[PDB]
């Protein structure tokens, strides 16, 4: 998420048992780090190994 | 004639005077842009009452 230049990152790691490609239920995502960058962003991309 | 090599070396010898001795100079410039702050000074602290 982009907060007026401050880019924030939230995360959560939990085990699952994949049955239908997307486990449902409920969870809460904790924060990871704040990033005072201040650069406009409009798109993104993944980096696969 | 009407031509000159613009760069020249310094005469920093140990016998130089106050007006010719070497001086390690650093110019600290500050910048206030629309982007947020990045480096703020040390704040005071006291014991916990």
């Amino acid at each position: 998420k982009n907060i007026d230049g401050y880019f924030k990152i939230y995360s959560k790691h939990t085990p699952i048992n994949l049955v239908r490609d997307l486990p449902q239920g409920f969870s809460a995502l904790e924060p990871l780090v704040d990033l005072p960058i201040g650069i406009n962003i409009t798109r993104f991309q993944t980096l696969l190994a | 004639f009407n031509c000159y090599f613009p760069l020249q070396s310094y005469g920093f010898q140990p016998t130089n005077g106050v007006g010719y001795q070497p001086y390690r100079v650093v110019v600290l410039s500050f910048e206030l842009l629309h982007a947020p702050a990045t480096v703020c000074g040390p704040k005071k602290s006291t014991n916990l009452v």
